[PDB]
């Protein structure tokens, strides 16, 4: 058939900074007849459906920012964003359409922005869980940057990994910053014979941690 | 404005089929062609087929050739897709895409998406608990509440806040599956000088198992 092979598979850049992803067809999508090459590009953004961007190789679709331009002919086909704006993130796919449908494996652009602390938010479990046998204790991390923040769950002052479960957004199309949930998963008992409760939040680059306690005797 | 309406999400057993329907409004339904496209969770997105609405003529991607039927109805200018005998490799988003015949056939509108989950596992209704801040905390200028929305399936789910008429920031943190069932949670952020003053309730609904809950925040 026709195959179509994208890179980079994905990238990161900062808000004004100009990229070229690719997009590379086993055959040619140029039809003979008309001349015109038979390859569309498509914006996929966090939760959505995709969008037409480009067909025809370089016709903008109406609507789509001047920002996108396609280029290219043959097999040899071009993605170009000018200046990435915040709201750009998204899996950019191409596709051909003159030997049956088939689609490139996508590249997906992320932002890159400042460095940003969360604001951290701890909450003990609430009686009506602990009065069914369970304890979860949840931390939310927010509109933190960069993505691979590390959390760290303290209990009577000593980590436990055990049992937790992280949850990351997708990344803010507005101001650039992700946030997680962690959740620390405790039976009852476990949960009772601790008392202080501690969740740490800290870039991989620092050693100046931003922290939350509770303790469960309080309240 | 084009719009094309797919039907909500559905769980089927494997070996069963399932019908999904795309509603098309705001251009002529008989004049373009409509694609179906697979997306499974990690995203190729991948060609199943084509119906041409006013002959009823179809074309399909070999690999889905013998399980993929599609079909239209002209009087309600919908297209179907349905599938038969499936696997948990089926498990998907499902979109319907208008094709543009006479420039090609490049797809230039899409509809919503429908998520299939194939699988044996239970339709499990939600536990909802509120998560509001312990009477140890402190708050600044703004104080954040949450949601905790546990061990429901399958995954179609919606988590409302309502701060009545007060501003608010909130953070939707994607459903991890475990043992199969889902937990979930949301954040919702107001100014102190809001809470716990006015009421801001939590809303879950999980239509598959028809719940539906509300819980309030209250003052730890």
């Amino acid at each position: 058939n026709i195959m179509m092979t994208q890179s980079p598979s994905s990238l990161a850049v900062s808000a004004g900074e100009k990229v070229t992803m690719s997009c590379k067809s086993s055959q040619s999508v140029l039809y003979s007849s008309n001349q015109k090459n038979y390859l569309a590009w498509y914006q996929q953004k966090p939760g959505q459906s995709p969008k037409l961007l480009i067909y025809w190789a370089s016709t903008r679709e109406s609507g789509v920012p001047d920002r996108f331009t396609g280029s290219g002919s043959g097999t040899d086909f071009t993605l170009t964003i000018s200046s990435v704006q915040a709201e750009d993130l998204a899996v950019y796919y191409c596709h051909q359409h003159l030997s049956s449908w088939t689609f490139g494996g996508g590249t997906k652009l992320e932002i890159k922005r400042a460095d940003a602390a969360p604001t951290v938010s701890i909450f003990p479990p609430s009686s009506e869980q602990l009065t069914s046998g369970g304890a979860s204790v949840v931390c939310f991390l927010n509109n933190f940057y960069p993505k691979d923040i590390n959390v760290k769950w303290k209990i009577d002052g000593s980590e436990r990994q055990n049992g937790v479960l992280n949850s990351w957004t997708d990344q803010d199309s507005k101001d650039s910053t992700y946030s997680m949930s962690s959740t620390l998963t405790l039976t009852k008992d476990e949960y009772e014979r601790h008392n202080s409760y501690t969740c740490e939040a800290t870039h991989a680059t620092s050693t100046s941690p931003i922290v939350k306690s509770f303790n469960r005797n309080e309240c | 404005e084009i719009q094309l309406q797919q039907s909500g999400a559905e769980l089927v057993k494997p070996g069963a089929s399932v019908k999904i329907s795309c509603k098309a409004s705001g251009y002529s339904f008989t004049g373009y062609n409509m694609n179906w496209v697979k997306q499974s969770h990690g995203k190729s997105l991948e060609w199943i087929g084509k119906i041409n609405p006013y002959y009823g003529s179809t074309s399909y991607n070999q690999k889905f050739k013998g399980q993929a039927t599609l079909t239209v109805d002209k009087s309600s200018s919908t297209a179907y897709m349905q599938l038969n005998s499936l696997t948990s490799e089926d498990s998907a988003v499902y979109y319907c895409a208008r094709g543009r015949l006479r420039r090609g056939g490049y797809f230039d509108y899409w509809g919503q998406g429908t998520t299939l989950t194939v699988s044996s596992a239970k339709t499990t209704p939600p536990s909802v608990y509120p998560l509001a801040p312990g009477c140890g905390d402190t708050t600044g200028s703004s104080v954040t509440l949450g949601c905790l929305v546990k061990g429901y399936f399958p995954e179609s789910v919606t988590v409302t806040w309502n701060s009545g008429s007060l501003s608010s920031s909130v953070h939707t943190f994607p459903a991890l599956l475990q043992s199969g069932l889902y937990t979930m949670s949301s954040s919702v952020t107001v100014p102190s000088s809001t809470w716990p003053s006015q009421t801001v309730t939590c809303s879950v609904a999980h239509p598959a198992s028809s719940t539906t809950v509300d819980k309030k925040l209250e003052p730890s």
